[PDB]
């Protein structure tokens, strides 16, 4: 019986059965719920994306510097330094052989200085790349 | 009856009152006769004396990665009358092993007067005190009757 009233509503088996609009911060997104759920709140680190409303559940992005780890975001993680890449649910350090310098660049090969005919002056890092230049001519 | 069960409505971890949801209808909260929440002091009020069943739940998550660590207290203090409820739950540092979950649970038989007011008071003490907030709808303080009416 209580099952024909709509998303946004719920009946209160208190109150005779009937269909009722639901509590100023909650939620019914299906069917012939008994109780409007709780809206989720943002806050801390993480920001309102959709607000509160009677039929869709609030959805929270993080705080500008930082980036959602997880499901639902559940966690927040820093944006990754220097020879980092963020490997959706954690961030490895760079990779072996690969470089990133930016906040939040994408770790890259190094540069080739074979195909550039020269040789390697300094080896690269996950920081930095490498720099060609002539070998020991003198 | 006589029963009653409340969901914290704070997120954050901030010393001070918890406020708390007395809507019935809501998700997990109920609140039967004999029993009001006044929303001025955030305590709930239990008209009917006896000897009643207060259970605790504490429960947190871990929302900033890498950050995070020391122990959040909660205490039940009764207005008319220093702590008659009390659970420690402590955060785990952040290390390769992921713990992102804390948890605590606390209940005793307590006797109430006529018209005690009931509130439960956070003080966490925490090296960063953001990165850990409380789970929405997982802190609750419940309370049902036992002395025969
Ligand atoms: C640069 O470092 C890599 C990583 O160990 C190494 O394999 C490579 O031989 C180094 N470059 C040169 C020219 O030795």
């Amino acid at each position: 019986p209580c099952s024909n009233c709509p998303a946004g509503t719920f009946c209160d088996n208190n109150r005779n059965q009937i269909c009722s609009p639901c509590p100023p911060n909650s939620f019914s997104s299906a069917g012939g719920q008994r109780t409007c759920d709780i809206c989720r709140q943002c806050k801390g680190v993480f920001r309102t994306r959709k607000e509160c409303s009677s039929t869709s559940n609030a959805e929270c992005d993080c705080t500008p510097g930082f980036h959602c780890l997880g499901a639902g975001c559940s966690m927040c993680e820093q944006d990754c330094k220097q020879g980092q890449e963020l490997t959706k649910k954690g961030c490895k350090d760079c990779c072996f052989g690969t470089f990133n310098d930016q906040k939040r660049g994408i770790c890259r090969p190094w540069t080739n200085c074979s195909l550039d005919g020269k040789s390697v002056l300094v080896n690269g890092t996950k920081e930095r790349d490498v720099v060609c230049g002539p070998s020991p001519a003198d | 009856g006589m029963f009653a069960q409340l969901v914290a409505q704070n997120v954050l971890l901030i010393d001070g009152p918890l406020s708390w949801y007395s809507d019935p209808g809501l998700a997990g909260v109920s609140l039967t006769g004999g029993l009001s929440y006044k929303e001025d002091t955030k305590e709930l009020v239990v008209a009917k004396a006896g000897v009643y069943y207060v259970f605790f739940q504490l429960e947190l998550r871990r929302v900033v990665a890498g950050e995070g660590s020391g122990s959040v207290s909660l205490a039940l203090h009764l207005q008319p009358l220093a702590a008659a409820l009390a659970l420690t739950v402590d955060l785990p540092p952040a290390s390769s092993e992921a713990r992102n979950s804390a948890f605590g649970f606390q209940g005793r038989l307590l006797h109430l007067s006529a018209g005690q007011r009931l509130g439960v008071h956070l003080h966490t003490e925490a090296r960063a005190r953001h990165a850990w907030q409380l789970t929405q709808g997982a802190t609750v303080l419940g309370l049902f009757r036992v002395t025969p009416e």
